[PDB]
């Protein structure tokens, strides 16, 4: 079956459940996710790279990059392409994207991809 | 708290009443900063203003789009704990369409939620 990039707040990172396999935020099933934050704190390590990324919808979020350019300024805006995962009962997101937000009005953009998506995706899930 | 552990609602000032003590989120551009550094006015996109209240006196000079993390004064201005100056050197924000995602923020709950629901 069709999986999308299902744009989302943390909120509802944080809230999605594991079921059936996948992880699911109301009826809407969600794997790929693209969020828009502001970097709260950046964490350098040769590896890997680990931001606090903080919307307006809950406590920051880790967001870990795998490296191999440089580290983005701790209090810049910027969108996320991911896959959420979740570890020791902890959600994180694994970025494959983190681009410094261009035009804050992306942000906006944002704000109603969310509620659009999730409003449609929930609806057509029925039925 | 330091209110970065908390959800916080994204507002225009026609909401500030509705928001007492609640932690809130204001984007607004900026009016007006008071001689001591320590208050400063924001209009939201709808014209409005709200009234940004300080701890410390601002540290630089700031303009054009701020947005405010703050608690609403029993008086309902907010006190603010941290602010971001909106880069806007290469596209201008369109602060009236913000508002309106404002607006759809809480005419849909359901799905733009606030906290782990």
């Amino acid at each position: 079956r069709a999986q999308h990039i299902v744009p989302c707040t943390i909120s509802q990172l944080l809230s999605a459940t594991l079921v059936d396999e996948v992880f699911r935020i109301g009826n809407v099933e969600i794997s790929q996710v693209t969020i828009v934050g502001i970097i709260r704190h950046a964490e350098k390590a040769p590896t890997n790279i680990v931001y606090k990324i903080d919307d307006m919808t809950a406590a920051p979020m880790d967001v870990r990059q795998w490296v191999d350019n440089t580290v983005v300024p701790p209090e810049t805006y910027v969108k996320v392409a991911g896959h959420l995962r979740s570890f020791q009962n902890k959600k994180s997101l694994v970025a494959f994207k983190i681009m410094p937000l261009e035009d804050m009005n992306e942000f906006t953009t944002h704000i109603l991809e969310v509620i659009n998506a999730h409003m449609v995706l929930s609806k057509a899930n029925s039925q | 708290v330091d209110m970065m552990d908390l959800p916080r609602s994204r507002i225009n000032a026609g909401m500030l009443a509705q928001f007492i003590d609640k932690p809130v989120c204001f984007v607004g551009r900026l009016e007006k900063i008071h001689p001591t550094g320590k208050m400063f006015i924001l209009s939201d996109g709808e014209g409005k203003n709200g009234t940004i209240e300080l701890m410390e006196p601002l540290d630089e000079e700031i303009s054009g789009i701020v947005e405010v993390v703050g608690r609403v004064t029993a008086k309902a201005t907010i006190l603010c704990t941290s602010y971001v100056q909106f880069k806007e050197d290469s596209h201008p924000f369109d602060l009236g369409l913000y508002n309106e995602a404002v607006k759809i923020i809480h005419d849909f709950p359901q799905f733009y939620p606030l906290g782990i629901v």
